[PDB]
């Protein structure tokens, strides 16, 4: 009778606004199950991520509030669009479960990677990827965790980014947070990261796309390393002496490698026939991959370098490339710790604005 | 060089 209602989705409950029905589930985010739904009002498909008592943990609470804010202040046609927050409870006293209502993209990379793409399509998808990426970068924010399962595309060939539990400014300042395969060496071998970490992923993601399968697979966090330098090759001494001794000892001990050339890494037999006039050459995407799939974090390409790059610039629209960073009210910063309870407030606090 | 407006997820 009141504002809400529940539905039994498996061993989960969604209590949500009557206005949203017909919930299938769709996946888990960083820390919430997410559900597809009908918006009665808007008469349009949505996503609903529920996060169960996020305040239970310095993990949860932190990397949840993040999303909250981030989601809100975020403003770019390549990030998934927030459409609503809420909680059913009466007050801080009662409070626990949050819900986040978002746009429902048709699909996600996993099975784009599946079909064989025309250069243009491939390129475009990348293009956009980066432009979105550019966005948070332009605000000091780093996704930290981009993957197929995180990129969503629409049947017109629009493409967006998801889930912001992970996103923050540089470090280190958190071990096995990020997804195994798309871990960049500066992470694999925890040295601490900077924003062109995201570029690496894009590389694998793109690679994967072209490749047909995961680029650097790897059965366990440690076996990853090998896979990287199998294909890419044992990094320089100059790189090495930056690792922590404890770690390097091992790395150096790992047998030496040339690795392949990107061409053999990614032969044409995989690419489609080519464009009208160049820019969209196989060699050129290789040349991209080449500047992103670089073991050295410091000897790597930027995004504005990635958008300058020939294979990408063909669609270059500065009103997509260089719009304003979002504004984070700086009372929040992605680092500082709080209390067992302090958090419960912040959220309810931050939720109460939004709803 | 025109941006594409379809994507197939068959």
């Amino acid at each position: 009778d009141n504002n809400f209602y529940s539905v039994e989705i498996g061993d989960s409950t969604f209590t949500v606004l009557k206005r949203y029905q017909n919930l299938k589930p769709i996946g888990s985010g960083a820390q919430g199950i997410v559900c597809a739904a009908y918006d009665a009002i808007l008469e349009r498909n949505v996503a609903i991520k529920k996060l169960s008592r996020p305040f239970q943990n310095q993990t949860h609470a932190k990397r949840a509030y993040r999303e909250l804010v981030l989601m809100k202040c975020v403003n770019h046609k390549n990030i998934i669009g927030l459409l609503n927050v809420f909680t059913p409870q009466k007050s801080l006293e009662e409070f626990q479960d949050v819900y986040i209502v978002m746009e429902l993209m048709d699909a996600n990379l996993c099975q784009v990677i599946q079909m064989e793409l025309d250069h243009e399509r491939m390129s475009y998808l990348l293009y956009q990827m980066l432009c979105g990426i550019k966005h948070l970068h332009s605000a000091g924010i780093i996704h930290r965790d981009l993957k197929p399962s995180n990129i969503v595309v629409k049947s017109d060939c629009t493409l967006k980014i998801l889930d912001f539990g992970l996103a923050r400014t540089a470090g280190t300042s958190t071990p096995y947070v990020v997804t195994r395969y798309y871990r960049a060496p500066e992470v694999i071998l925890g040295m601490g990261y900077k924003e062109n970490v995201d570029i690496w992923s894009v590389g694998c993601i793109m690679g994967e796309m072209i490749k047909g399968g995961v680029l650097f697979p790897g059965t366990d966090h440690i076996d990853q390393w090998n896979k990287v330098i199998e294909q890419l090759g044992t990094p320089s001494p100059e790189f090495m002496k930056k690792l922590q001794p404890t770690v390097r000892t091992y790395v150096e001990n790992r047998p030496k490698y040339a690795g392949y050339s990107f061409e053999k890494l990614f032969p044409d037999v995989l690419f489609p026939a080519d464009s009208e006039h160049n820019k969209l050459k196989a060699s050129q995407a290789r040349d991209l991959l080449s500047k992103m799939l670089v073991i050295d974090a410091s000897k790597r390409i930027s995004v504005d370098e990635a958008l300058q790059h020939p294979y990408i610039n063909v669609w270059y629209d500065p009103s997509e490339a260089e719009a304003p960073p979002p504004k984070i009210p700086d009372k929040q910063l992605d680092e500082r710790e709080h209390t067992i309870e302090e958090w419960k407030e912040l959220i309810y606090k931050e939720v109460m604005d939004l709803e | 060089p025109k941006r594409p407006t379809t994507l197939n997820l068959f």
